[PDB]
């Protein structure tokens, strides 16, 4: 009779993994977005004899860190990371964030701001002259050039910070932000320092890594395993009403 | 209702709004001065349900917690300025702009607007105006019979009266730079608006301060990829075949469900 | 979900990964100095099942066992190292490369990278770089004001000047081969990195140990051929068509299968 | 090897000018001239 419960379990967890799926899925042409990958975990329930059950409980291990493809859009500030490499941004609360989204927009006060809450480099947020016509180069030095000035005086106004980190040394923090994971933190300290290897390319964007041909087969092996549990929850009430006339008479 | 039909369905309306942005962008090929805009998305708040564990580390373990998440919603639509190519209209009193800058307009209901659009024509007064019959700043009055308009290449706009050897002076046509060109309000009729995210605008000569040069005779056309349309248009269609596939396996499964 | 599934998604991954290949190497035509990709696949292990018994050959007997197998993982991507045909650009500080070698740049920050890529140029202070400023190494410092550059056949690179009846040698431009050509890591920005399949970089001057010679205003093209990528393309959608039945048809299996 | 590249895009570095020498063409005209060898009109 309570195996009804553990069917339940799978039955309700898969609608998780799903949900998980539709927000993975949804999220394609979204800049930069890390695909969150899923699994379901056995949970045993280890009792006083005849350990028989067993739940499902859904899970998402973390992020798919596999870098998703350019788009060439020639704009000057659209940046893209290598392999592994991070854009450091001021959080709303206010915390190293870190984020593949290149997607740089200055404010008229000359605030570089990815998606606001800005971005940090070399300091505090980056500042620039209000004329900026930025340029960002391979390395991550940044350059300015006001519009009326000779352009011999594109003098390096700042440096944009990368970091390096992956997989299982980072988490999402409730935000499109990534943050490290308090197990990488008795480590490569509280903030990281810039690795001066991780390298820009400039003028290009990325986009979600979202793998439609995975995702697919995520939904379709879904529907079948919630009917399979629809079809033990239904056996199992049957069982039960026509077993509950022993009692009767 | 589930969050797997809410959050498909979101998915739907982002595609929708990627492709109206598309087809108003492609509409406007042929628009001077027009453009191309792009639609920036972004992720919801996600909705942490379990938080992971401490990775013990005596075994390779999986680093399970749970976070569902949901939600595409349109952040922006970010309208890149680069500069677009010119084409020859032989037309004295046409325009086009070399750099950055826009031309400012007094709108009928006072307020000044400013725009990267450059056929003009003269109303029954003489003033400058823009297809549209908005007055060009500062205003600009032609003389009854005038020769021919010249238009220097810092704006400097002056005609030729019979009999002077001399082009007479007229007006000035002074550009208008902003901090943030990204940021002005679009207002349609080619004609966008000051606002908090792009700053008061600064007014100068052309060529002087930043501001770009004019080009007398030439309009500058709208700065639209139709390969990036084309392709956007495909990765639009195919997304949106993706979502409908999730809201109907998630209605089904509900089905299911509904059955017993 | 049961193995057919994910075999058969196993599938369209690999089918997924080979148009990557097809589409980056397809459009890097017009990329100097691009060596064609080629994805080679591997099959994964086999689980037996059940062993096969005895031939007993009193008859013919079929073999039977039962081992399935799965999964189709990309192992490699060969970069196919070949000398591809010569454009003329008539520009003097272009060089392209007559066999194998590659000129060695230093990257910003501080190790050696290695491209087989011609269109070098001079910055401000003489130095030789890689479109996009890389210094060559060795630094080659051409002087200020040369009527010509002449770059010959084995790197000796040299400078007319107004009046001296001798082209003054000013650098030496000396190649660097690899003992397996194939294994270098590319990086981007036609560039690739030594690794532990490539051995140690040995320098040499060109023509000479194995290095090719140089031929001056001439730039190598890729060597990319395009009815292969074309044809592999037809190969590559009709083998992604028929694992979608694969999955296709499991799928409605399963349909059946929960239905009761 | 201990890895493989699967790649992306094909981006524009630069336009560079050639800076050789052209033909000359005459145009009868006192005022107009034309440079043997490199150098610029400032």
């Amino acid at each position: 009779d309570h195996a009804i419960y553990t069917a339940m379990g799978a039955a309700s967890q898969t609608l998780n993994q799903q949900a998980v799926t539709a927000s993975n899925l949804a999220n394609a042409s979204t800049p930069g977005f890390r695909a969150q990958l899923n699994a379901l975990r056995a949970v045993p329930v280890d009792g006083l004899s005849l350990a028989t059950r067993t739940l499902v409980t859904a899970s998402t291990p973390g992020a798919d860190m596999t870098p998703g493809q350019l788009d060439y859009t020639s704009r000057p500030l659209d940046v893209a990371l290598q392999q592994d490499g991070w854009l450091v941004v001021q959080a709303a609360d206010g915390a190293e964030g870190y984020t593949r989204n290149g997607n740089i927009q200055v404010g008229p006060t000359g605030q570089l701001t990815i998606q606001g809450h800005p971005v940090i480099g070399e300091g505090g947020p980056i500042t620039v002259p209000e004329g900026s016509e930025i340029t960002i180069a391979a390395d991550g030095t940044i350059s300015a050039l006001n519009p009326g000035d000779p352009p011999n005086t594109v003098a390096p106004v700042g440096r944009l910070k990368l970091v390096k980190a992956e997989g299982n040394e980072v988490q999402r923090s409730d935000d499109g932000l990534f943050r490290l994971t308090a197990e990488a933190q008795a480590e490569r300290g509280a903030v990281l320092a810039a690795d001066p290897s991780i390298r820009i390319m400039s003028g290009v964007l990325e986009g979600s890594n979202v793998k439609p041909v995975e995702a697919m087969t995520d939904m379709i092996a879904n529907a079948r395993r919630f009917e399979m549990q629809m079809k033990v929850i239904t056996s199992v009430d049957e069982n039960e009403g026509r077993a509950n006339q022993l009692l009767s008479m | 209702m589930i969050s797997s039909l809410w959050i498909a369905k979101t998915g739907l309306d982002a595609q929708q709004t990627n492709m109206d942005v598309i087809a108003n962008n492609l509409a406007n090929v042929s628009t001077n001065g027009f453009k191309r805009q792009r639609a920036v998305f972004e992720d919801l708040l996600y909705q942490t349900i379990r938080q992971p564990g401490a990775q013990s580390s005596e075994q390779t373990t999986l680093p399970s917690g749970l976070q569902i998440g949901t939600g595409v919603r349109p952040v922006a639509t970010e309208r890149l300025h680069s500069q677009g190519n010119l084409s020859q209209t032989n037309n004295s009193k046409d325009v086009a702009i070399k750099g950055q800058g826009f031309f400012q307009v007094m709108l009928p209901d006072g307020t000044s607007a400013y725009t990267r659009d450059g056929s003009f024509q003269v109303d029954q007064n003489g003033q400058l105006v823009t297809a549209g019959g908005f007055q060009v700043q500062p205003a600009i009055t032609i003389p009854a019979n005038a020769l021919s308009i010249t238009i220097g290449r810092d704006g400097v706009v002056s005609v030729t009266q019979q009999g002077q050897a001399a082009p007479v002076q007229v007006g000035q046509l002074n550009l208008t730079t902003f901090m943030n060109d990204t940021g002005l309000e679009s207002i349609g009729e080619n004609l966008y608006i000051e606002t908090q995210s792009s700053g008061a605008p600064n007014e100068s000569t052309p060529g002087l301060n930043g501001a770009g040069l004019l080009y007398q005779g030439y309009v500058e056309t709208s700065n639209v990829n139709v390969a990036e349309e084309l392709v956007n248009m495909i990765q639009v269609q195919r997304a949106y075949e993706i979502n409908s596939k999730a809201v109907s396996t998630t209605d089904q499964m509900l089905q299911k469900l509904t059955q017993l």
